[PDB]
RNA sequence: UUAUUGGAGGUAGAGCACUGUUUGGACUUCAGACAAACUCCGAAUGCCAAUUAAUUUAACUUGGGAGUCAGAACAUGGGUGAUAAGGUCCGUGUUCGAAAGGGAAACAGCCCAGACCACCAGCUAAGGUCCCAAAAUAUAUGUUAAGUGGAAAAGGAUGUGGCGUUGUGACACUGCGCCGAAAAUGUACCGGGGCUAAACAUAUUACCGAAGCUGUGGAUUGUCCUUUG
RNA sequence: CUGGGGCGGUCGCCUCCUAAAAGGUAACGGAGGCGCUCAAAGGUUCCCUCAGAAUGGUCAUUCAUAGAGUGUAA
RNA sequence: GUGACUAUAGCAAGGAGGUCACACCUGUUCCCAUGCCGAACACAGAAGUUAAGCUCCUUAGCGUCGAUGGUAGUCGAACUUACGUUCCGCUAGAGUAGAACGUU
């Protein structure tokens, strides 16, 4: 199990962790997060 | 049958029964068709040949207090180590 | 069994619940009641506040008769 | 003022609850005595130690 | 001749917490437990861990659920 | 001998001796039967030894029932070692007996057979019995 | 600490309803058994409380100062060992450690009992009263003949007493005895003499008996003021 | 560490029993596991009820507190 | 109808109750639905029927509650290697309750 972080995509910023797997998984990861510094729920990747 | 069932009243110790035993005396409780629910006495060797002659699963008259009640033989308790009764159930009808 | 499983759904329902606006359907009539929960005591009775769905599906007869009580006020 | 009791026998070798008790009635050295009221719990704490006092 | 055994768990102190007929303060831990031994009874409530904590500072009650089960509730004082 | 087929644990503690019977005290497969007096452990070794006199004693024309029977396992150490280092590995199955337990009983014998033959079986066991016939 | 009430919890015990083990039949089922890691059940105690009552007088906090981290035996619940060990490891208690005095002959830990000091005073405690050696050759009733008392089993056996059941014979339980019972310097398993009562079982008294308690005098710490005594 | 030391084993976490019905409790005492896995095996909302037998030829019915399942030990 | 209640309520057996309430019963027209099945879910409804359900009354076959007395077991104490006193007091088992109490 691979252990990622979750870059915001308006906010810049890396403010999640979070453990995916590399062939379950395979493939960038898409949430719906609160974004802190923006007050929102936004689109992390990574 | 011919038995007569002392009353034994107050209430018992752990040397009151083990000095009835001791001689011989038999502890008994008598209750059934009856609202006494009385605790008697009873002489092992008068029990003991009235229910050898009176025959295996017959009837008993209990004098508590002279009434004789009918009472039938339901339970008991027994020592196969010391070859004697320890306690004895009268059912009452 | 209908009636007796309505129950078992029912029982299911009132653990977190509870004034309850209790329901009862029929093959034709309701049977509705608010009724309280720390008295063993009710308020109001019409036949034919959280509000417990009996049991029952939340749907059209009984959606029907709790929406109408939302512009009873 | 009923019941003058005494400690008739030591507390040594006794165990601790004992101990304990013995003085919470009061008793001081052996022979030493006290008079308490017969409470419904002082009575209690001469059946914990009957062995170690002599009650009258 | 060594043998493969000997090893144990750490013992986590684990039981009632609080007595029957005692004032509790509306945070305190009630009951510890792997699974409802004992269920929340009224104003009290199960965390993870099943762990039985009183919302409101009461009395504590143990009481009885049906035949077999058993619950915690906390009057007010 | 005679011995359980599966046992869940081979390695337990002992079993308590002190204190009466709690079953066992009645005759009631047979007629008459052996009635302990003392506590001991018997073992499977010498209920075969037991079950054997009695048995030819009768001739072969009565019936034998073994009441007791060994679950228990006792486990013990090789020949020359030091304590420590594990529990033993197991010897041999036992049965904890105490005052009253009927040890043996037969049936479709006479008396004085009988007496003889539960004489001639407790002579190989580790208690005091006596012989007890059925009860009232 | 106690009384009372409330509570949580699954031990001893017991039981087979679960999991295993198991006997005998019947043909799943009757009857009977085993369990630290089984539970339909379930004590005694101990534990937590009330803001309850009664006796007592400790308890906590914050500070300065330490020592301890080799424990032992005895009773008891267990593990291990071999129901070995003055063994070893844990729960609970006591004593020694750090405790003198009396008894156990002698003997840290066993039973009694906690020494401020003096006394040629009295009362008791474990334990004892024939002599060594303080005080009963006390008292009433029985048992034992082995010097049992005053080291030990399976098993044997017209020892002997009690009590009950039995057809002068036979039996269950029992009290006390016999055999089984062989080791090395010297009797040598009562402390010794000695004992047939100076041994046992049950009950009455008397007394001896400690540094315990009391009496008297004294010395230091305290707390209450009867009357600073 | 160690029933002298060496050799053998073990060393951290979890679950039982030992453990003496609160909690804690030792031994080179008795059994085992862990050093993860899930993007749905999470949340929520609705619905549903098992295992095995007897019956007949995965299917249907009666029986069936409860013996299944619960990722993974207890 | 809906709460409380430790089956003394249950399992069971019989026997009796019709649309004024409770169902079974009639069909998919839509609301909604079956990993297929208007079976269920739910919608429109009166017929035909208590047969079944349900409820009311009777039975102690199983289930459950269960005394008393004694026994085991111990707290404590005192002789000692397991008996003796005093208190607490089981399991099992026979006598019994029992075919439900009860609000709003």
């Amino acid at each position: 199990r691979v252990n990622v972080t979750l870059a915001c995509t308006e906010c810049g910023d890396r403010n999640y962790i979070t453990t995916k797997n590399k062939r379950n998984n395979p493939e960038r990861v898409e949430m719906k997060k609160f974004c802190s510094r923006e007050n929102k729920q936004t689109l992390h990747r990574e | 049958a011919s038995l007569k069932s002392i009353i034994r009243q107050g209430k018992q110790t752990r040397s009151d029964l083990k000095q009835l035993r001791k001689s011989g005396k038999v502890p008994a409780v008598v209750y059934g068709y009856g609202t006494k629910n009385v605790s008697v006495k009873v002489d092992e060797v008068e029990f003991i040949k009235v229910i050898r002659e009176v025959g295996r699963n017959g009837v008993i008259e209990l004098g508590v207090g002279s009434k004789t009640i009918k009472v039938m033989v339901a339970d008991y308790q027994f020592d196969p180590l010391k070859n004697q009764i320890t306690h004895i159930d009268f059912l009452a009808i | 069994d209908k009636n007796k499983v309505r129950l078992k759904r029912h029982a299911r329902v009132r653990t977190n619940l509870s004034p309850r606006l209790n329901v009862y359907r029929s093959n034709k009539h309701i049977y509705a009641q608010i009724i309280d929960d720390n008295k063993g005591v009710t308020l109001a009775q019409a036949s034919s506040i959280v509000f417990d769905r009996g049991g029952y599906l939340y749907h059209g007869r009984v959606k029907a008769l709790a929406e109408a009580a939302r512009e009873s006020g | 003022a009923k019941l003058q009791i005494t400690l008739t026998r030591s507390v040594i070798g006794r165990p601790e609850t004992q101990r304990k008790t013995v003085e919470a009635l009061g008793l001081k050295k052996t022979n030493s005595s006290v008079v308490v009221e017969d409470n419904p719990a002082i009575r209690g704490q001469i059946n914990k130690v009957k062995h170690l006092v002599t009650v009258e | 001749s060594s043998t493969k055994n000997g090893r144990d768990s750490e013992s986590k102190r684990l039981g009632a917490k609080r007595a029957d007929g005692q004032f509790v303060t509306g945070g305190s831990i009630l009951y510890r437990q792997r699974g409802t031994k004992i269920y929340p009874g009224e104003n009290v409530g199960r965390g993870g861990d099943d762990t039985l904590f009183a919302k409101i500072d009461g009395v504590v009650k143990f009481e009885r659920k049906g035949r077999d089960k058993k619950q915690v509730s906390v009057y007010a004082v | 001998m005679l011995l359980p087929k599966r046992v869940k644990y081979r390695r337990q503690h002992r079993p308590k001796t002190t204190g009466r019977s709690k079953g066992g005290n009645y005759v009631t497969f047979g007629e008459f039967g052996l009635q302990a007096t003392t506590t001991s452990w018997i073992t499977s070794r010498q209920i075969e030894s037991a079950r054997i006199a009695m048995t030819r004693y009768m001739k072969r024309g009565g019936k034998v029932w073994i009441k007791i029977f060994p679950h228990t396992p006792y486990t013990k150490k090789p020949l020359e070692v030091r304590m420590g280092a594990g529990k033993g590995a197991v010897e041999g199955w036992i049965a904890v007996v105490k005052p009253g337990r009927i040890l043996f009983e037969v049936a479709g014998v006479s008396e004085e057979v009988a007496r003889e033959a539960l004489r001639l079986a407790s002579h190989k066991l580790p208690v005091k019995t006596k012989f007890v016939k059925r009860e009232e």
